[PDB]
């Protein structure tokens, strides 16, 4: 939460990484959610190419929606390339709605996209999920990669994470049932065949 | 006109900025040209038979990679850019990308604080160059940082 | 010799099973419960194959045979029929509903005029006799259908630039396919069906609450039945 | 418990409860509806043929009739189309998409415009997986439960909908995909051997063969055959003892089961044929006994030692005679593998079935004529049996072996069957299936849905690909046409990916060739692909069965002239001694083109004969010169190396003079051995100098009327034109001339071919060629060649090779004098007018399009004669050989290298 | 005097009936589809 609100208040976008189960596409549904923002999850692949994500941010910008991109290097590394140039110019259009000469009673902001003037809602926010152990993957440019804010999510608290929802289901015993399950999985996963 | 390669659309805005830029003598950038070898070769040879304004400059932001055509290498000048050579040179570069005014704002305390942050950083981003006992990893401090 | 009970039961109710009709907009008079009917035409097949296996079967093949027939000839032709009506409901409110559709498209707006001709002179056709076995019997009626259906699958496909600018209109629309916005902008009037297509474009909404005439948006419902009401409530008349 | 006892009933399936038979099966099933109930997204985890597709197919009706909710099942192969089939294409030009065929029925259930949300929906990925395509339902698996596609669109995952995948390994899957499933592990002893017995022995029981005397016939040999299925039994331990043999391929237990159950079911329509040929006296219980116990032991040895050696074969026999007790022959030393099995109820030995037989003169070394062997009569008596069943075979073995020799007289045997041969390669994709489907096949709507059918009506359609392990394996492990050809042989059809439509194979059967997966360029195939066919391995004739093939066609050769009959013993001798020490000599380990085979000697026959044929007398020493002309033609040609060349010199040296002494050497086997035809009427030798004289002629007439490029003769220059003047003169005969650049390989073939009449025809490339204009030159020089009764030389460098899609285009034409997919549309249409105008005019009652297309194709086959030049590369050689098999199996290879 | 019927066809009519037949008629067809989406009609019907 801390690194995705400095990076939408430095107008960048959020790049949750890590192993997959950690929890990245959650959390950053989460904290969409926590600030009452419609998030749509992407799952992307090397078909979602230069013009069909122009089109999605349009999307994204007109309804002020958060665009929350899993699996954002499973992209083409030239179409990543390409991609950060309406990044960059949809981050340059939010850093001009947050400047104090210009009020609501002016013209729209809009920014280019594909070839047009889309007006941008501030509401709006990019998020990029990866995985950058996968073999195979593409490689983010260094010119997009400055665009977002970067986190490791590796290691998720299974201990506080079982005892709560323990807790919360209506387990008396919750503290002691999750001191207990976490090791057993551990266990389960150091003790069994591979 | 910076212009990010990779996509068809790019090509054609590539080379219609070059085209307005030759006659204009305005600035043209294209970014991650290494992307798109075949066309690099074809705008080398473009640009071989050009006489454009004498405030004409184009510039090819690219990778160090093997893929890239050495008759563009030999047709245009190279800069390499890379980690400081030393702590020095890190807080020399650094000190050369903030602005001057930036720096010396209202507070007196800024300056300080920057040339702090400036030693920090030029402390770990050396410490790279010791891959196991500098980090675990080759991180990736850098300018955005 | 339940064999012949079993024919005469499935003679009698395919002489008395009518289609149900019901009144369109002073239009036409579309069809309803194709559920039933499917189902009438399933459990009948199947019971034409079971009395297939029986040992009794052979002195009333040739009947029985006739019958699958006629029920093969009744399910390859009310299964193009269904996605036909749908392909013009969803369409003919949106060649008519819109002004600036008629200008941009005119080759489009004149063929699904003649295939818009054509249609109601065929359900004119069914609403005189809305017996199936009456309906099955028009000469060259499975043909007609399928030809109706693949012209209207090809209007489908000319109005994407009119589904773009639809979009530019409302920009959730975006996150709808080609198919489903020509749904929602065809049954704009029967709001009955934009139900299963709030999902799409909301975070938690799932269905809208509306009053008896279905002119008011009380509020709106969620997919676990939680409900928001509007305080003031928003008019589709207006 | 209850549901599933009643459907398993229903199915002939085993059900059990704990540790009784089954109980591990049920338990499974169980679980996975436990896991049903949890997750929407499954994995079905274990090895081939452990009881996953019947453990959910055995749910789905249990719960359909515990529940009263109909379930329908999806079940796609993932990895049988292409990804952008499978989830969908926006085009980039209009932007407009098309749904693939998990899209559309996901989008299909989602709209239930015919109430799919009431029904129970499993969607069955039954194929491989990898981080290519499933990756794309992470958003489907993870709880978000949604699928997005590029276009924008998110449809939502119904709540009766199930994703299950059914997969016999994950070492490819990611652990983002492993995480996101419900695992359920299906072990391979989960499914014994013994349920399998118990489903067989019960469809026997219950199921007619014919479509009862026939069931009556089943029960009885059932009964007969119950104590021999049985746990420790004589077929279980014999698929023990099998286990320990080493086959050609890796050996699986449904395999050696579905191919003896086969043999079984052949057995007892064997059993109904002797009773409808015998009215009066039926087959009764001692007989009938005695020819089920026969043939069963036979079954067993030929099913479960088939794909091996003769070595393993008769291990596997010698272990079965120790331990079983049904009788056996009683022969001191003759393996029970030479030993068939007479409908009367008796061992009859194989080699009273092998005939000496005497072929006619005018037919030797004919492609149709088969000389009677032990090994071709147990493998056509094999071939029979698997066939008649409708079961899809595969023939392995060293090329020229004889596969498809014996396929082709096993079915001679069967006139029902139409054969319509493939040729795969590296490149091959299920597109070259689908063009012979819309070729020789034909969709028909019907109540039940799209069937696919021979146009033919009553006759099946015999699919014989002869290469099938050649196609590229992906980096996971997968051969997109062999997933293909697995879809339609276990699930009986495949998915047109034009409207995502399931077709229905009717009267379509596979029969496969190819080499030893341990041959380079071959890959093993699928287990799961394996378990549906039978495999026999077809080896090398040994030098017994060389001697008695080529001796039977070398004694009906010299009938021609009775002189030298006399030499009929010695010269095959000869030949196959050679023959013995070339393919001992020269190994695929040097070079990839070393390739000996069976296929040499009958071209040294048919040379031979075809130099005998007009002569009305000759010497024993001019015999001798013919039969070392043949050898150097055929043996020393493909060499590349000088050492090689006088290797094979010296030995033909030694050879005849060894099998044929009190002969004049040096009248015999001077050192320039020269034939040919163009100084005279026949295939005579020809001088070196007078040669060269009637050639500076003919090159100083070619000077002013075809190509004005002067020439330096040389020794070489001649030989070589006599080589390709060799093949010029036959039928399908192609050349593939292996030189430097510059070395006037396309010169000299320019030259032979305005010797022989053949119009020169050479692709015009430039810089945009493309597919299109390769294929329409193709249709040219094929309307011209096939149409018009031209004889042409097609004349191609690997230079013209733009794309692998025109090697695959001429490895087809090579191989079958034919494109399935070439001429279509109005070019087909226009193709059938000008075959008309040409079959009725050379004096032919064809109007038919499958004659006429027969028609073209022999026209195409007599009259095209394709050169093709590359330079003496490596690397590019050896990718070649597996690029294009047939430019290594029909082309005549002529390694013209350097000027010495 | 075959020329000058069909070319009086021709001038009065703007097409010959029996011109285009056989494989004729099917590339003719062919074409005027190709053409007809060339010209931004979507036509695939032969009378048409
Ligand atoms: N419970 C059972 N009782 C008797 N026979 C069974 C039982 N389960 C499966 N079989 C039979 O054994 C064989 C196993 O085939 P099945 O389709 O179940 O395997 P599988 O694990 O799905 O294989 P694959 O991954 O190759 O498709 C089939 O011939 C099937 O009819
Ligand atoms: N028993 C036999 N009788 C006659 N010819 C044989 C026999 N065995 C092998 N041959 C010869 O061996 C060659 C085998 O070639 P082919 O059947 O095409 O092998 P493959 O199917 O492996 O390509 C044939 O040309 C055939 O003449
Ligand atoms: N025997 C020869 N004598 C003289 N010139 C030759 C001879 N063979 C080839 N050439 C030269 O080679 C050229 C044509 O070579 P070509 O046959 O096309 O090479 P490739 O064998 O690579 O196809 C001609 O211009 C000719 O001068
Ligand atoms: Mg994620
Ligand atoms: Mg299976």
């Amino acid at each position: 939460y801390l690194t995705m609100t400095q990076a939408l208040e430095a107008r960048l976008g959020g790049s949750p990484f890590g192993p997959a189960g950690t929890g990245k596409t959650e959390s950053v549904k989460a904290l969409g959610h926590q600030l009452g923002r419609f998030v749509l999850v992407f799952n992307c692949d090397e078909t979602f190419d230069f013009q069909a994500m122009g089109r999605i941010f349009v999307g994204l910008c007109q309804v002020g929606a958060w665009g929350c991109f899993d699996e954002f290097n499973r992209l083409e590394e030239r179409m990543l390339s390409a991609v950060s140039q309406q990044v960059q110019c949809i981050q340059e259009a939010l850093r001009e709605h947050s400047n104090p000469n210009y009020d609501k009673t002016s013209a729209p902001i809009t920014c280019e996209l594909l070839n047009k003037q889309v007006k941008v809602s501030p509401d709006m926010a990019i998020f990029i999920t990866m995985n950058p152990g996968y073999a195979g993957r593409s490689n983010l440019p260094d010119n997009l990669k400055k665009l977002f804010r970067s986190l490791a999510m590796t290691k998720p608290d299974r201990q506080l994470i079982a005892q709560v929802m323990l807790y919360s289901q209506g387990f008396r015993t919750a503290e002691v049932l999750a001191n207990k399950i976490v090791p057993f999985f551990k266990l389960c996963d150091e003790q069994l065949s591979s | 006109t910076s212009i990010a390669i990779g996509s068809a659309e790019g090509f054609n805005q590539a080379d219609k900025a070059i085209n307005t830029a030759v006659k204009s003598g305005r600035w043209v950038m294209l970014k991650n040209v290494h992307l798109a070898p075949g066309w690099l070769m074809q705008l080398e040879k473009k640009l071989h038979s050009l006489q454009p304004h004498a405030c004409f400059r184009l510039f090819l932001t690219m990778e160090i990679n093997p893929k890239v055509p050495v008759n563009l290498l030999r047709a245009g000048r190279i800069f390499v850019f890379e980690p400081p050579p030393g702590v020095k040179a890190n807080m020399l570069r650094t000190f050369s990308s903030i602005p001057v005014s930036r720096i010396c704002k209202s507070p007196n305390e800024r300056a300080r604080l920057y040339f702090l942050l400036a030693w920090f950083h030029a402390i770990i981003q050396e410490r790279l160059r010791y891959a196991p006992l500098g980090w675990s990893k080759k991180y990736e401090f850098g300018e955005s940082d | 010799m339940a064999l012949e009970e079993f024919l005469k039961q499935i003679r009698e109710v395919w002489n008395t099973y009518e289609l149900d009709l019901v009144n369109y907009q002073n239009k036409c008079r579309l069809i309803r419960g194709w559920d039933d009917l499917f189902n009438k035409v399933k459990e009948h097949i199947n019971s034409v194959s079971a009395m297939k296996l029986s040992p009794y079967y052979k002195v009333f093949e040739e009947d029985a045979l006739s019958w699958e027939d006629k029920l093969n000839r009744i399910m390859a032709l009310f299964d193009v029929w269904i996605d036909v009506q749908r392909r013009w409901v969803y369409l003919e409110g949106i060649f008519t509903g819109s002004a600036d559709i008629k200008h941009l498209l005119p080759v489009e707006t004149q063929r699904f005029q003649s295939i818009s001709t054509e249609f109601l002179a065929l359900m004119k056709k069914v609403s005189k006799s809305p017996l199936v076995m009456d309906v099955l019997n028009i000469q060259g009626v499975q043909r007609s259908l399928e030809r109706l259906a693949d012209l209207l699958g090809k209007i489908q496909k000319a109005l994407g630039e009119y589904l773009e600018r639809e979009r530019s209109s409302f920009p959730r629309f975006y996150f709808v396919g080609d198919e489903d916005l020509l749904e929602i902008i065809g049954n704009s009037k029967n709001v009955a069906k934009l139900q299963k297509h709030f999902k799409k474009m909301f975070a938690g909404v799932s269905s809208i609450i509306l009053n008896e005439d279905n002119s008011v948006v009380l509020g709106i419902s969620s997919r676990e039945g939680e409900e928001v009401m509007f305080k003031t409530p928003v008019s589709i008349t207006e | 418990r209850e549901e599933l006892k009643k459907v398993c009933q229903e199915m002939y399936l085993t059900y059990g409860d704990g540790e009784e038979v089954g109980g591990m099966w049920v338990e499974k099933v169980l679980q996975l509806y436990q896991i049903t109930q949890i997750n929407h997204g499954l994995m079905m985890v274990g090895p081939s043929g452990s009881g996953k597709s019947m453990a959910w197919r055995v749910l789905l009706k249990a719960l359909e009739r515990l529940e009263g909710v109909e379930g329908v099942a999806h079940i796609i192969d993932p990895k049988a189309i292409s990804k952008d089939h499978l989830y969908g294409t926006l085009d980039p030009n209009t932007r407009e998409w098309t749904d693939g065929l998990f899209t559309h029925v996901l989008r299909k259930i989602i709209d239930s415009v015919r109430g799919e949300l009431q029904k129970r929906q499993w969607i069955v990925f039954d194929g491989d997986v990898d981080p290519e395509w499933v990756e794309n339902l992470n958003s489907v698996l993870d709880d978000n439960k949604l699928l997005t596609l590029p276009n924008g669109e998110r449809l939502s995952l119904p709540p009766n909908v199930r994703i299950m995948f059914e997969v016999q390994d994950l070492k490819y899957a990611t652990l983002a995909t492993v995480s996101r499933c419900g695992m359920v592990w299906f072990s391979e002893d989960v499914l014994s051997t013994d349920m399998i017995f118990n489903n067989f022995l019960a469809r026997l029981r219950s199921i007619p063969l014919d479509e009862s005397p026939m069931l009556q016939i089943q029960r009885d040999a059932a009964t007969i055959m119950q104590p021999y299925f049985t746990s420790n039994g004589l077929v279980t331990k014999a698929l023990e003892h099998a286990f320990q043999l080493e086959h050609i391929m890796d050996l699986t237990r449904l395999r050696c089961l579905g191919s003896l159950f086969s043999m079984l079911h052949q057995a007892c329509r064997n059993v109904a044929q002797y009773n409808a040929n015998h009215p009066d006296f039926p087959m009764q219980i001692e007989q009938l006994e005695r020819y089920i116990q026969r043939y069963l032991v036979y079954a067993i040895l030929w099913s479960l030692s088939g794909d091996s050696r003769l070595k393993m074969r008769a291990e596997l026999g010698e272990y079965i005679r120790r331990i079983t007790t049904v009788p056996l022959p009683t022969a001191p030393n003759i393996p029970i593998i030479d030993y068939e099995v007479s409908i009367s109820g008796e061992w009859s030995p194989w080699q009273a079935k092998v005939p000496q037989i005497e072929v006619e003169t005018h037919k030797v070394a004919a492609p149709d004529v088969v000389v009677p062997t032990l090994d071709t009569v147990r493998h056509e008596a094999l071939l029979y049996t698997w066939l008649a069943e409708h079961k899809p075979l595969v023939l392995c073995g060293p090329p020229g072996s004889g596969k498809t020799m014996t396929l082709f007289s096993a079915l001679r045997a069967l006139p029902d069957m139409e054969v319509v041969g493939l040729n795969f390669s590296s490149a091959t994709t299920p597109e070259l299936l689908l063009k012979t489907f819309d070729h020789y096949c034909e969709y028909r709507r019907t109540p039940n849905g799209v069937v696919l059918a021979p146009v033919q009506l009553g006759k099946w359609l015999v699919l014989f690909c002869d290469e099938i392990n050649l196609p590229d394996m992906d980096k996971y492990g997968t051969q997109r046409v062999i997933s293909f050809i697995r879809q339609m042989v276990e699930h009986g059809g495949f998915y047109r990916t034009s409207d995502q439509t399931w077709v229905k194979l009717e009267r379509i059967q596979f029969v496969g060739a190819c080499n030893p997966p341990t041959d380079p360029g071959r890959k093993p195939l699928s287990h799961r692909f394996l378990r549906h066919v039978p495999v026999v391995y077809v080896d090398y004739p040994g030098p017994a069965s060389l001697t008695q093939i080529y001796g039977t066609f070398n004694r009906a050769m010299l009938r021609l002239i009775p002189s030298l009959r006399t030499y009929a013993e010695p010269l095959t001798a000869a030949m196959v001694e050679f023959y013995t020490m070339s393919q001992e000599r020269f190994t695929q380990d040097t070079q990839p083109h070393y390739i000996y085979s069976p296929r040499e000697m009958t071209r040294w026959v048919r040379g031979i004969f075809e130099a005998l044929r007009p002569l009305e007398t000759l010497p024993v020493e001019g015999l001798i010169r013919i039969w070392a002309h043949e050898a150097l033609r055929l043996f020393q040609d493909r060499l590349v190396e000088d050492e090689e060349r006088r290797w094979t010199d010296e030995n033909i040296d030694t050879v005849a003079l060894k099998h044929f002494p009190n002969i004049d050497r040096e009248k015999a086997m001077s050192r320039p051995i020269l034939y040919s035809n163009w100084l005279s009427k026949d295939y005579i030798p020809v001088d070196q100098e007078e040669l060269r004289d009637y050639v500076k002629a003919r090159l100083k007439v070619f000077y002013e009327e075809e190509l004005d490029v002067p020439l330096v003769l040389f020794n070489e220059v001649l030989d070589h034109v006599l080589r390709i003047d060799r093949i010029f003169r036959q039928p399908q005969g192609h050349l593939l001339l292996i030189g430097v650049s510059g070395a006037g390989k396309t010169t000299l073939s320019r030259f032979v071919a305005w010797m022989n009449g053949l119009s020169v025809y050479q692709i015009k490339v430039h810089r945009k060629y493309t597919g299109e204009d390769f294929d329409e030159d193709l249709r040219t020089v094929l309307r011209r060649s096939g149409c018009k009764n031209e004889k042409i030389a097609f004349i191609m460098d690997e230079s013209n090779v733009l794309d692998s899609g025109f090697l695959e285009r001429m490895n087809t034409l090579l191989a079958n004098g034919e494109v399935p997919g070439l001429f279509e549309g109005d070019e087909y249409a226009t193709l059938m007018t000008q075959c008309k105008e040409g079959a009725q005019k050379e004096g032919l009652m064809l109007d038919s399009h499958e004659e006429l297309y027969k028609w073209f194709t022999s026209q195409v086959i007599r009259n095209l004669h394709v050169v093709f030049t590359m330079n003496p590369s490596s690397e590019g050689l050896k990718d070649r050989a597996a690029t294009s098999p047939a430019l290594f199996n029909r082309c005549v290879l002529n390694w013209f290298g350097d000027w010495s």
